[PDB]
RNA sequence: AAGAACCUUACCUGGUCUUGACAUCCACGGAAGUUUUCAGAGAUGAGAAUGUGCCUUCGGGAACCGUGAGACAGGUGCUGC
RNA sequence: CCGGCCGGGAACUCAAAGGAGACUGCCAGUGAUAAACUGGAGGAAGGUGGGGAUGACGUCAAGUCAUCAUGGCCCUUACGACCAGGGCUACACACGUGCUACAAUGGCGCAUACAAAGAGAAGCGACCUCGCGAGAGCAAGCGGACCUCAUAAAGUGCGUCGUAGUCCGGAUUGGAGUCUGCAACUCGACUCCAUGAAGUCGGAAUCGCUAGUAAUCGUGGAUCAGAAUGCCACGGUGAAUAC
């Protein structure tokens, strides 16, 4: 779905493992209640927007890993809800039948 | 000898037992009384026991859980008559005439896909 | 389209899955995007080698790929190279442990993806669709089948508007849980459009 | 003293796969409790099915992973390496408390 | 109704404010920052914030100040 | 229903005292599936009912809904194409059923202070025979006995 | 029983009898009988005109019934002097904390007259 | 739509880019990367720093990056008649 | 230290496996000695036990070329690519589907009983301390029948309210906040304090349901940093009626 949309996507997976998860302490340790409170703080929400705009994992959709359909997405598959839809009935998910309890 | 019935009814499971003595009863080592026989349907457990003698013949221990108010007292009822073992040819001819063994399933229909609660269709429009 | 697909309502019962391994629900989705990068490079590769389903089991941190393949003379190739030359590839895409392992099927008009295949072929190079048709209904019938419906879907024939012809033989139940159906399908991209091939084999009762 | 825990999602596969996890054990050690049948944790995935609108339409599928426990007492030499390479049952992932 | 610590500013925003006072107001900013407060250094500038389609000048009065640039830009018109 | 005839649920009978009659009166009154609440009020309007008349539990019941039981009802049988308000009797279960039914509709209209006064009280002027219930009744035996004339 | 600007029921409980001041609903209302120490199951005749002004001194404590009203009122023509977003939307007549204004919003706008 | 503050996002206004955000092939450069400054709303535009490896035909590998040239990529553009 | 808390127990609930069970099989009557039907017995279950999955040939040139794949046409320094702000949340209006109500079988306050099903690792987050509260600090445990989410709510006991737009209603709004996130103005949820709107059962009309159903009461999940009255699941109470 729009092979641009699939290629700024992979964009936002790669650059927030390079700054965030290392730089995210940059929030954690620093916009923190201690003795540091006026001048250490305010350098914190200064540096992060020194990061840019991206990296932020908020900005990951989380689309699906065949079609990059943003919609009906499953955590468990990574898939969206057709090509889960269709994958279950060829065989290809291990365990995943259908259900009539 | 004490003896034993189960009983079940409605996603509640009761265990009765049951020996010779006075006709006191002790579930979840509350009282009859104070447990929900101070509530409505309190005699439910006692309806086997109006039919055939109670009156100081036996005592019954017994502890429940799942369910509701009304879902345990409905397991008792059918562990009763179940723990009703000591007579049986004597007993469930007459305590079958009356109902009491039957199970009496009838769970709770799950939800279905499209319907609102497994019945209820939610609010044709026709335009 | 109404009716379930006929393989996924039998995983349980009669027809077992295509692939089986155990992975917690923290890797279950790279363990099934590893499993779609094996089998569409797979499916390319073998794509004249007459292949009708590839298993894909992973014990112990390690995958085991197993080809069904009508000819597996083309697979194995010279001394077990292609053997290698594909193994290679899919440690790439799998996690670095490997065996491929060869599985024939020595009557190839009862696989529903070969018999779906022979049809899609014909249809690409311009044969008579119903020729083709009727002639994987009859080769298939005296082969030792009990039942065969077969389906094309699409242009067929340059027509403007597109129209399904369907034929059996036999008798293939559907609705029945204990009938073992072989059912696959596959499309012909002709260059009217696509045509849909889909074919359903009755192979016995339990 | 050993633990062994093991989990699939297949229940007559998990069966021969605690089978024989006894056999090895109980003939050349001793002291295995038993297959524990730890209830089964059904994961639900209701889905749509078209590529549109109609979202009344559902297919509702499932997982069930199946648990099993197996309780082997005392730390028995001839059974400590009993299941070291000799871990057969593929499909099946075991896990091992010491 | 926000944000315990810290009242937010982009920098671009607040490196210029700076720059903006000890040379004088002189001219209106090119501002796209909607999502900055007004911190009170900031009275009697000339920031002009990005609706959308325009950047509407707004004289920063003494009460200006709690809210945001973005407040005093109407980014949908309306008859 | 179209293929059916079948019958009815066995009711439990009244816990305080052996009376499956008033076990139904019960459920009539019940709304929202609270039946602990609708008995509170249903004994309570019963004691007070037994105050003012002496009839000891319910035999005080019984009379007051004898007053509103009705005998004929009419139901519109269309013949050939008119439509016109038929009179039959009612059957004996229904009857009474459609007594204690007229009741709670008095007794819902009629709001003085509280559910257990509002029922105490249209029993008691059933009794004597001059409620909303009665009133009821003798509507529905007006839609019969001029329009007799059918059967 | 007449403490501040208007207050008077009677035959009624002390803290509901105090919801009908301006500026106290039902927790000021409490802490005002709290603080001075009269039980609020009594109503206000029952209680004693000596602890009427007990009271009194206690509600000076709020902003209540004149100087809430032009503290609101003075807040409202604040924001419409501003001419911010939450100003032009007292100005227009719609809602403000951002409800929808394609369908409802009637409270707002008043009577669905057209 | 099993979930629009940014993202999503396809829309709008403005700021940029053209063998391109993503793919393959060729020729040249450069190990990949890591540290920060400055300008800008950012994209981008320069820097200043640091690192310079696994295999030797030693006109070279492979991995990745930059540049130019054309095949071409790209299209949530149209037709579900 | 009465907490299955502990020694010990494998009976019982339970948990998943493996089996038994239900077939008009027995009996009676009607029936063309047939199919079957009515009634009874035994039985946990009675005649497709309950519910689901399972959707015949085909119908509508039904829906989707914006999941994907695709014939043709068109763009290909642009209808492609990147970015910041904006919009999808606009609002004289009209309709659909919902939730909350209009109260006394009710509201509030105190006390107290009984669930099932799910989820959890950049996650679920006890105990303790602080804050009126949303929450914060600290720091165990748990990828789990054990650790957390998590106190079930209607119910019941006791007290008050006294039928009034009222102690009903919780709309709108002012102020002060919390949390997530780079960011909460457009445009988030929530908490506190104040505000106290329409609404007193609803025109013509019209919808759903026959049993653990309707109705009512809460709980969990998916998507997801946050953001449901929606959807999808779970158990509590529990009818009325079918001539």
């Amino acid at each position: 779905a729009k092979q641009s949309m699939k290629a700024r996507e992979v964009k936002r997976v790669a650059l927030a493992d390079k700054y965030f998860a290392k730089r995210a302490e940059l929030k954690a340790i620093i916009s923190d209640v201690n003795a540091a409170s006026d001048e250490d703080r305010w350098n914190a929400v200064l540096k992060l927007q020194t990061l840019p705009r991206d990296s932020s994992p908020s900005r990951q959709r989380n689309r699906c890993r065949q079609t990059g359909r943003p919609h009906g997405f499953l955590r468990k598959f990574g898939l969206s809800r057709i090509k889960v839809r269709e994958a279950a009935m060829r065989g290809e998910i291990p365990g995943l039948k259908k259900a009539s309890w | 000898n004490q003896y034993y019935g189960t009983g079940r009814r409605k996603s509640s499971a009761a265990r009765v037992f049951i020996k010779p003595g006075n006709g006191k009863i002790v579930i979840n080592q509350r009282s009859l009384e104070q447990y929900f026989g101070r509530e409505t349907a309190r005699m439910v457990v006692r309806q086997p026991l109006e039919l055939v003698d109670m009156v100081e013949k036996l005592d019954l221990y017994i502890t429940v859980k799942g369910g509701g108010i009304s879902g345990q007292a409905g397991a008792i009822r059918h562990g009763i008559t179940r723990a009703l073992m000591e007579y049986d040819e004597s007993l469930r001819s007459e305590l079958r005439k009356a109902g009491f063994v039957t199970r009496d399933a009838r769970q709770v229909e799950r939800k279905k896909v499209g319907l609102r609660k497994a019945r209820r269709r939610p609010q044709f429009s026709k335009r | 389209g109404q009716k379930v697909h006929p393989n996924g309502i039998r995983l349980g019962i009669v027809k077992p899955w295509n692939s089986t391994w155990f992975a917690n629900t923290k890797e279950f989705a790279d363990n099934l995007d590893s499993d779609f990068k094996v089998r569409q490079y797979l499916t390319k590769e073998l794509a004249k080698a007459s292949v009708s389903r590839i298993v894909i089991e992973r014990p112990a941190k390690s995958i085991r790929v197993t080809i069904h393949t009508a000819r597996p003379g083309i697979v194995i190739g010279k001394k077990g190279e292609d053997v290698e030359k594909l193994r290679k590839v899919v440690a790439d895409i799998a996690g670095v442990p490997a065996q491929i392992n060869i599985a024939e099927v020595r009557k190839p008009e009862l696989d529903a993806k070969l018999v779906a295949d022979s049809i899609t072929s014909q249809l690409e190079r311009r044969v008579m669709f119903r020729r083709a048709m009727k002639r994987a209904v009859q080769n298939a019938m005296r082969l030792g089948a009990k039942g065969i419906k077969v389906e094309v879907s699409g242009r067929l024939g340059g027509a403007e508007i597109a129209r399904t012809e369907w034929y059996r033989e036999g008798r293939v139940p559907l609705h029945t849980l204990r009938a073992d159906i072989d059912y696959n399908t596959s499309e012909a991209h002709t260059t009217y459009g696509v045509i849909g091939v889909k074919v359903w084999i009755f192979k016995g009762e339990i | 003293r050993i633990r062994i825990r093991l989990k699939a999602f297949d229940h007559r596969l998990i069966d021969q796969a605690t089978a024989e996890i006894v056999e090895t054990a109980k003939r050349t050690g001793a002291q295995v409790r038993g297959p524990i049948p730890l209830p089964t944790r059904k994961e639900r995935f209701t889905v749509l099915i078209s590529p549109h609108v109609n979202k009344d339409a559902r297919d509702q599928y499932e997982i069930r992973t199946h648990l099993r426990l197996v309780d082997i007492v005392e730390p028995t030499e001839k059974t400590v390496d009993a299941l070291m390479r000799l871990d057969l049952a593929a499909g099946v992932d075991v896990q091992i408390s010491l | 109704r926000s944000l315990k610590k810290g009242p937010f500013i982009d920098l671009h925003l607040l490196k210029k404010v700076e720059k903006a006072v000890e040379s004088g107001d002189k001219k209106p900013l090119r501002t796209w920052s909607r999502r900055s407060t007004i911190f009170p250094n900031m009275i009697g500038l000339t920031i002009a914030v990005h609706n959308g389609r325009q950047h509407v000048p707004v004289f920063v009065t003494d009460e200006m100040v709690g809210h945001k640039l973005g407040e005093f830009a109407p980014t949908r018109t309306y008859r | 229903p179209r293929r059916r005839v079948i019958g009815q649920r066995k009711i439990l009978p009244d816990p305080k005292f052996g009376s499956e009659l008033l076990a139904k009166f019960v459920n009539i009154l019940m709304v929202d599936g609270k039946k602990s609440t609708a008995e509170s009020i249903v004994y309570s309007a019963l004691e007070t009912l037994a105050q003012r008349s002496g009839k000891s539990e319910l035999e005080a019941f019984e009379v007051a809904l004898e007053n509103v039981r009705p005998t004929v009802e009419v139901k519109s049988r269309r013949v050939g194409g008119s439509t016109y308000q038929v009179p039959v009797e009612v059957r004996p279960v229904r009857r009474n059923a459609l007594a204690m039914r007229w009741i709670v509709e008095a007794a819902r209209k009629r709001g003085d202070k509280s559910m257990a006064l509002r029922l105490a009280n249209e029993l008691s002027d059933a009794a004597e025979n001059k409620g909303t219930a009665v009133k009821k009744r003798e509507d529905v035996h007006r839609m019969a006995e001029a329009n007799k004339a059918f059967a | 029983a007449r403490i501040a600007g208007i207050n008077i029921p009677d035959h009624k409980h002390a803290v509901i009898a105090l919801t009908s001041i301006y500026g106290v609903g039902k927790t000021r209302s409490k802490a005002i009988l709290a603080a001075a120490g009269i039980a609020e199951d009594v109503k206000i005749s029952e209680l004693s005109e000596g602890q009427i002004d007990t009271l009194r001194d206690e509600v000076a404590k709020f902003v209540v019934e004149g100087d809430l009203r032009r503290e609101i009122s003075m807040s409202i023509k604040r924001l419409m002097d501003l001419g911010c977003y939450r100003g032009l939307r007292h100005r227009r007549g719609l809602p403000v904390r951002g409800q929808r204004t394609k369908t409802n919003a009637r409270t707002r706008k008043g009577p669905r007259k057209p």
